[PDB]
RNA sequence: UUAAUAGGGACGGUCGGGGGCAUCAGUAUUCAAUUGUCAGAGGUGAAAUUCUUGGAUUUAUUGAAGACUAACUACUGCGAAAGCAUUUGCCAAGGACGUUUUCAUUAAUCAAGAACGAAAGUUAGGGGAUCGAAGAUGAUCAGAUACCGUCGUAGUCUUAACCAUAAACUAUGCCGACUAGGGAUCGGGUGGUGUUUUUUUAAUGACCCACUCGGCACCUUACGAGAAAUCAAAGUCUUUGGGUUCUGGGGAGUAUGGUCGCAAGGCUGAAACUUAAAGGAAU
């Protein structure tokens, strides 16, 4: 549904040749040598969609490709803690917060995007910026409350606007 | 300061627009505030 | 109802009202009996006996169909079980799990269902001797 | 509520995926009932 | 596990009027239960009962018109003398005259006052009112 | 005398991440051999101990050791509980279902006693990859990243015995009956049905619908109960009897000619001494 919005900024902008197989269920992305004039522009579509494959909105995703230092930080809570049953599904709630209040808060705070695709989290923004939401959930995989973590999120912005 | 707990309406190019182009509102509220007094006045 | 488990299965014969023979049923009772003297002499205990005779020659109980039990029909002419059949195969399966728990030793769980079985087998011993049908010196092992 | 909510919404949602996709089955079989109502070695291979 | 037959069956009549049920199916069944219900049939508490055999102790299918207030066993069977049966009756009864107390004297299962108007005594089953 | 919608035993095909003994696989970690190259590698918020031109890190071909079964993984399964996830075989055990096979009351509750009993811990052997109480050591700058880094003892594994404790939870004695609906799932069985299947080797499936038991549970409601949260039991028509074991008989403040304690002050030095240096305050 949303393929419509897609395949434009990849073919006019980037001049790319734009596909995608039902046989495999895959898109298909090429460079066309006789009107792709930026050598980067493959590689950037690729990640384009890689981010929505992992489930960020396209607009967000659109940012990829307007923008050239944009990076996709992904990692697993096992990573972090070892949580297992009930534990670890609080855990992936407390990150969401009540209606993904929690979330938000990191989100604009810290100057990204975040997709809990279940015990999965990938941040997206600027190298800098997921590293700082990236601490956010850390804490609150560990068993920080949130409310706690609101605090800080404060502090953090607040040194963002004034640099 | 208030952080917003709710999803940003603007996507990151949005925002990373506005950051590329003392406070506009804070000097709107400042008209109106004068126009009430006027009129009261 | 289980005891020693907390199973409540419900599984069960559901012996027909009729107490009369079946009228499809034209078999003499005295070739009847024969042929429980054939399968008890084979070896065979009254238990499967009524199994085999219900699965291929139509009867459906040897007391509808001959007015007496099959034991009685066995003692009559002279079979007769050292212990009652219940009780006879209980101890085979203590016997069987003793003669497993010597080889592996580590099994604790089979040391519990040995304390479960020979339980109940007390519980059965302690019966048939109020009955007389068990000898009063009789014990397990 | 808590995590009994979050159990309670997925529930639902399970059971929701369940009457769209009988709906469907009944519309197949009303889609194949319509149809049913309305090179020789190309024959020699029908079967395979 | 199973202590009295007719326990259960008075509990199982008292829920079924207790929900509105206008028959109840009681089981095991037996002589004594049979009798009771012969009893409360008389003084009307109860409509048409019905006694299911099946080779075995058996059932009973018992229609009900919602006129049982309550119907109890008192439990166990104490023995009863004549001059007693009136301090049961204030004990069990909300009045009086008012509902019936049930003995089983060397003469059947009665009620006190036909005990009483026979002369006859025993152990107690009951009440009903 | 029945064969209890009491119970026991049996037999038929199933079913289980139930148990034990062997057996097979699987990457991953560490280590070791060889192989190509060259300045860093590691680590944290910022760093330093540490390794490294005898070649670190990384690349690739292998081998060895000890643990452990990802994803599939589920308000799904098994076990009394604690707990139980690779293949194959042996060993015995078992729930449920089917049965027109068998006992005939053999049953419920309950002392002492007994079996086991997560993790940790103790004694004596083996093993010791990883992680790791303790101990040693680098850094001790900066508060969201504020306790990290390296070495690492006991332990983490196993054999034979001790220890018997967990939020070992329905924060909730047991046995039996009855008192609402609904559709999802697991195992068994019954009927129907047309798709996937398939053919005299044999052997037997999968899906759909309905019915029936037994299991983990779940949604809506209680003509009942509770003050309420809530409860198909924590329900049994005003106040009470189906059977049975164990246990039990104010909150929030104020005031104080009392009791008991704690406590004020005047720069320090500095007092029997109007006494120095050096501090404090002020400037």
């Amino acid at each position: 549904n949303s393929w419509t919005k897609i395949y434009p900024p990849l073919v006019e902008h980037l001049k790319l040749q734009v596909r995608m197989n039902l046989k495999t269920k895959s898109v298909e992305l090429r460079t066309n040598p006789k009107f792709t004039t930026d050598p980067g522009a493959l590689q950037k579509g690729a990640d384009f969609i890689k981010a929505f494959t992992l489930g960020f909105d396209l607009d967000d995703s659109i940012a990829l490709l307007r923008l050239d230092d944009l990076y996709i930080e992904t990692f697993e809570v096992k990573d972090v803690k070892t949580l297992t049953g009930d534990h670890l599904s609080r855990a992936i709630g407390r990150i969401a917060g009540k209606d993904g209040k929690t979330k938000f808060a990191i989100e604009n705070a810290t100057r990204t995007r975040i997709v809990l695709a279940d015990s999965k989290i990938h941040i997206l923004g600027g190298f800098t910026h997921i590293r700082m939401a990236r601490e956010s959930v850390v804490s609150l995989i560990l068993g920080s409350p949130p409310g706690k973590v609101y605090g800080n999120l404060r502090t953090v912005a607040s040194r963002l606007k004034e640099r | 300061f208030e952080l917003s707990d709710v999803k940003s309406s603007k996507s990151l190019a949005e925002i990373y627009e506005d950051d590329y182009t003392l406070s506009e509102e804070l000097q709107k509220a400042h008209s109106e505030i004068s126009e009430l007094y006027a009129n009261l006045v | 109802g289980r005891m020693h488990s907390a199973g409540k299965g419900i599984s069960s014969s559901a012996i027909p009202y009729s107490r009369n023979a079946p009228a499809w049923f034209k078999l003499s009772s005295e070739s009847v009996i024969e042929q429980i003297v054939k399968y008890a002499r084979k070896g065979l205990t009254p238990s499967q006996i009524g199994v085999l005779l219900r699965d291929a020659h139509g009867v459906t109980q040897a007391r509808v169909i001959t007015g007496n039990k099959i034991m009685r029909i066995l003692k009559s002419n002279g079979l007769a079980p050292e212990i009652p059949e219940d009780l006879y195969y209980l101890i085979k399966k203590a016997v069987s799990v003793r003669k497993h728990l010597e080889r592996n030793r580590k099994d604790k769980d089979a040391k519990f269902r040995l304390i479960l079985i020979e339980s109940r087998i007390h519980r059965l011993a302690r019966y048939y001797r109020t009955v007389a049908v068990l000898p009063p010196n009789w014990k397990y092992e | 509520s808590g995590l009994r909510s979050f159990l309670r919404k997925k529930t639902q949602n399970v059971i929701d995926e369940r009457k769209l996709r009988v709906q469907k089955q009944l519309d197949k079989e009303k889609n194949i009932r319509k149809r049913n109502h309305q090179d020789v070695i190309e024959e020699a291979l029908s079967r395979f | 596990t199973r202590s009295s037959v007719l326990a259960d069956a008075l509990n199982a009549i008292n829920n079924a009027e207790k929900t509105g049920k206008r028959q109840v199916l009681i089981r095991p069944s037996s002589k004594v239960i049979i009798k009771f219900l012969q009893v409360m049939q008389k003084h009307g508490y109860i409509g048409e009962f019905e006694y299911i055999d099946d080779h075995r102790s058996g059932k009973i299918v018992v229609q009900l018109n919602g006129r049982l207030n309550k119907c109890g066993v008192i439990s166990p069977r104490f023995n009863v003398k004549i001059g007693d049966i009136e301090k049961w009756t204030a004990n069990l009864l909300p009045a009086r005259q008012f509902g019936y107390v049930i003995l089983t004297t060397s003469a059947g299962i009665m009620d006190h006052e036909e005990a009483r108007r026979k002369h006859v005594s025993g152990k107690i089953l009951g009440f009903v009112y």
